[PDB]
């Protein structure tokens, strides 16, 4: 990602929350990637299931 | 059945998005809390005690050995030490708030977060009124009012420098010194208008809320009458909290205490409801029944 | 015109024996207007 | 429970690995969807309305399953069944909004709009009757947008030809009549000889809550009684259930925008 301070940064993305959708052709270009994360307070009040 | 009218409950404790006349409570402006949240006066005045289990044991010296003059070469008489034990146990406070899913999505998304304060406040007040006044189905076989009742350590009469001095003296008659006063805010009017005729200085600080130099604490309870005043050596009042206020929200269980219109128990899953449970463990102990005295209107 | 809503009832609380059924209680609000 | 013969339930809605006759569906091959999944027609025709809160109503169902069925007979059951619930909701909403059937909660429906405005044509399917049906809309400056039909009447539509151009008014491949698309209703309430049309942009709907699925293993199902009459406890009887809920809202902006053709 190109950072806010205008620098090229590289960050690892966890396997349990990331995947890629590839073009169906034999070349299998990557069409789109997704990341999704559970967002929660630590007090664990109620619905943990928001992503 | 396809009966679409909203469910009536008994008691009417369940929160709902739809009034039974068919109004839906959209655009609901959340209430704003006016009043200040009250602290526990027992937690303010008393002594805490770390308590891991539901019970606690205390042991104290009671008897100390004598001493004898003995003639040269006489037999030295023996003597003896002695101790005594005391104990205290905890009790559990709790309450449940039931809420319909539809309310909790379309009327008051934050509702449970704005309840946590009011629940804590209700618990504190329940505890204060139990331990201090022996009111509200006191679970403990212990309380200030009950120690006062067993000692009959009560003064009769009006708020006066005379009676207030006598009230404090009633403690050192047992070699204890008063440490604070508990009063009803309604009566600082009376305390504000008593003055010493000799030194011509007032016994009550209207500015600092100090009575005869000791700090005054106000009860919000309606059980403590205007004309009544309590004092004691509050270092002798011990309280413990094995378990702070726990909150758990449940989407699945049954609430038997609330019934459907047809009399069936409320099932949260099958009805699409949500409910909040709050519980707390609290323990109270009077270390010396003589350490408290009360002034009462004649 | 102005409109206000205030909390009007505080939820009760109960002493509960070991494993006794905990009872329910409700909050309430009132509306005012100017 | 302690009953060693399979549990009789009332109503008999619980899925079971062992039939009443004791047959066991071990090594059971996965079913296949021999019919295509149906889709909501008022969600296809009508105009979507961005909404929160509001008038909506809640659809819902609970599917109880014995965990022996869920372990031995068909492990993926719940995942294969979510499409089938969504279909059931779509059919329920369509049937309520279009035909005013199935104890619809709204006071609004196309069938009621038509019955109120009496915008009905008595007659057989003919080019003149199709034109008259459309003219009942254009009389009030509204132009037909689509047709709703029982698929079983294409046999009648193929028999109509324009006597000027000498060609079929109904394109059986496009499934469009007089250039307008025809949507098919599988429900049993729309009879063979009945055809409905309108400017469906005048029919408005909203969805405050999309289908919500929860799977639970510890509720009580008061609506299902054991043979002895005691309610089913999911945990105690080692049983599982899936709850689905949805909110839908329906509004008709102009009840003269719909007309109906019916056999004489």
């Amino acid at each position: 990602i190109r950072n806010q301070d205008d620098e090229t940064r590289l960050y690892k993305s966890d396997a349990m929350s990331t995947f890629i959708i590839y073009d169906n052709t034999v070349e299998r270009n990557s069409i789109a990637g997704v990341r999704y994360l559970r967002t929660k307070p630590i007090d664990k009040t109620d619905e943990d299931e928001v992503f | 059945s396809n009966n679409v009218k909203p469910q009536v409950f008994n008691p009417d404790n369940v929160m709902m998005h739809e009034k039974k006349d068919g109004t839906l409570m959209n655009e609901f402006t959340t209430p704003i809390l006016q009043e200040v949240m009250e602290n526990s006066k027992i937690m303010q005045l008393g002594k805490y005690e770390p308590m891991e289990g539901t019970e606690k044991k205390f042991t104290f010296w009671a008897d100390k050995p004598g001493a004898y003059w003995v003639g040269e070469g006489q037999k030295i008489e023996t003597s003896k030490a002695t101790w005594v034990n005391a104990t205290m146990r905890a009790f559990k406070l709790g309450v449940i708030l039931p809420v319909t899913k539809e309310f909790l999505n379309y009327t008051y998304s934050q509702f449970f977060e704005e309840m946590k304060p009011m629940i804590a406040e209700a618990f504190y007040k329940k505890f204060d009124e139990a331990g201090i006044l022996n009111q509200g189905n006191n679970p403990f076989g212990k309380s200030i009012a009950q120690s006062i009742e067993k000692t009959n350590k009560v003064i009769k009469g009006d708020f006066t420098q005379d009676n207030i001095i006598d009230l404090e003296a009633l403690l050192e008659d047992d070699e204890l010194e008063a440490n604070a006063f508990i009063s009803k805010t309604q009566n600082r009017s009376l305390l504000r208008k008593i003055v010493d005729p000799e030194t011509k200085e007032r016994i009550y600080d209207r500015n600092s809320d100090s009575l005869d130099g000791l700090p005054v604490v106000n009860l919000k309870s309606s059980n403590l009458k205007r004309g009544e005043l309590i004092t004691g050596d509050f270092d002798k009042l011990i309280y413990g909290i094995p378990q702070l206020i726990e909150y758990k929200i449940d989407e699945t269980a049954q609430l038997s205490t609330v019934k459907n219109e047809d009399g069936t128990p409320v099932n949260l899953f099958e009805q699409d409801m949500v409910a909040l449970r709050a519980t707390m463990h609290v323990a109270l102990h009077i270390a010396d029944d003589k350490a408290f005295a009360k002034l009462v209107p004649a």
